[PDB]
């Protein structure tokens, strides 16, 4: 139309871009703590 | 919670917002292409499909802490799910992690 | 108003006829106010079903924007409140328990009196319509949180309190806002607390037969009848999660209603489980396998029952 949308995809880019923030943030956080934990595994097993 | 609380989640009370006429003034001329009806043709299933995106991504996320890392250093286990080496005994490790 | 006030201490002789055709324009007020009440009756009873997502019939929107048409004739409303009864807008076979109303002094009395009585009429007619439309074979029994009849006190409660959500959210910025001071706020509060208590009803069943389950086995010993442990505590968990389950059907709109129903039902439940949990938490090495919640975690459940 566009609209793009009908709130609910513009305002569910409040979902979609922010579900992309839950996803990109999820990879961010798991990336962080996983990276530092494995860093504390070469610390914790090798070192 | 809110995003599920907009699908059926009224989203008609939002139509009741300007359908208070914003009185004053007197109209009541609400011709919004109402609204965001919406989504029943599979875009609701695109929404719940995205929620499967989320809980799925958490499922593979913590499911990466199922291997310990399979017993041992597969430590950089960032990707991906495979290799069920089933030497369960012993410590070093069922741990994960 | 301008002419009968105009300048006095003088001969004024058509002033009687001013009071007579002005007595007919107070039959235009009077007829417009019995028209207001009967307007609520017929214009409300127009609809027959609670809505799809159970919202607000826009006959109520008509009723409140109808009231803001009663608003900005304000000073003519003030003089228009002259010398006329509450029963000059009443279908006389009413009861006053229908009306959250508890003087005869000025027109500011009949201001909040009259308008808040009109929203009481909105309450009794909407309430009647729900009482019909859910149990379509019964007598509509009204204003009754202690009803032994309704099965939909939560549902009717959220319906009606969305109607009042509308009403105070037009008295939000109205002149009625600045008109109906003092009592009429508290009239609206009692109006709320009815349907609030409708949404506390089966929680009062849970607490009711919980502490009754304390009462009937308050006779004998410590619970070697461990069917009483898992009776009170299991069935308490059963009805508790039933109530949390049917709490999920409704999602509130006033934040102060969230605070209201929240702290109400917290204050309903808690001390029972405090003295009762803490009374009977001495029965196993794992009460866990029989008794589930703390008051800490149950409190937390209630505090995220109200997202």
């Amino acid at each position: 139309k566009n609209t793009t949308s009908s709130s609910n995809e513009n305002p569910i880019l409040r979902w979609m871009s922010i579900k992309m923030n839950g996803f990109q943030n999820e990879l961010n956080e798991l990336s962080g703590h996983m990276i530092s934990k494995i860093i504390h595994s070469q610390r914790l097993i090798l070192q | 919670e809110h995003i599920e609380k907009f699908l059926d989640g009224t989203y008609q009370n939002s139509i009741i917002n300007e359908k208070r006429k914003e009185n004053i003034l007197i109209g009541d001329s609400n011709i919004i292409e109402s609204y965001q009806k919406s989504l029943i043709l599979k875009e609701e299933q695109i929404n719940e499909v995205r929620l499967k995106g989320e809980e799925f991504i958490t499922s593979v996320s913590q499911n990466l802490i199922s291997f310990f890392t399979s017993s041992q250093s597969s430590l950089p286990s960032s990707l991906k799910d495979s290799t069920g080496d089933i030497t369960r005994s012993n410590k070093d490790s069922g741990s994960p992690l | 108003n301008d002419v009968k006030k105009s300048l006095r201490g003088k001969e004024l002789q058509n002033y009687n006829l001013l009071q007579d055709c002005t007595q007919e324009v107070r039959q235009v007020t009077q007829s417009l106010f019995r028209d207001a009440i009967d307007r609520i009756i017929k214009k409300a009873n127009s609809i027959s079903t609670i809505p799809s997502n159970n919202g607000v019939t826009e006959a109520t929107v008509d009723t409140m924007s109808r009231l803001r048409k009663f608003s900005e004739y304000k000073n003519g409303c003030l003089g228009a409140m002259d010398n006329i009864t509450r029963e000059n807008w009443l279908p006389s076979n009413y009861k006053e328990k229908e009306y959250t109303l508890q003087n005869w002094e000025d027109h500011n009395v009949l201001l909040s009196c009259f308008i808040s009585d009109c929203i009481d009429t909105l309450a009794v007619n909407l309430e009647r319509k729900a009482q019909i439309a859910l149990m379509p074979n019964q007598e509509p029994d009204v204003a009754n949180p202690n009803s032994s009849k309704n099965k939909h006190k939560q549902r009717i409660g959220f319906f009606i309190l969305m109607n009042l959500t509308l009403v105070e959210q037009i008295v939000e910025k109205s002149e009625l806002n600045l008109m109906l001071a003092g009592e009429g706020h508290s009239r609206l509060e009692r109006l709320k607390k009815r349907y609030i208590s409708y949404m506390v009803s089966d929680w009062r069943d849970l607490t009711a037969n919980l502490m009754d389950s304390v009462f009937i086995d308050s006779s004998g010993k410590k619970s070697k009848d461990k069917e009483q442990i898992k009776e009170k505590f299991r069935k308490f968990n059963e009805g508790f999660e039933d109530l949390v389950s049917k709490t999920k059907q409704y999602k509130l709109s006033d934040p102060s209603l969230k605070v209201t129903l929240k702290s109400e039902i917290i204050s309903l439940v808690m001390p029972m489980y405090e003295r009762f949990y803490s009374r009977y938490k001495d029965s196993f090495k794992n009460p866990r396998k029989h008794i589930k919640y703390t008051p800490d975690e149950l409190t937390t459940v209630l505090n995220q029952l109200v997202r």
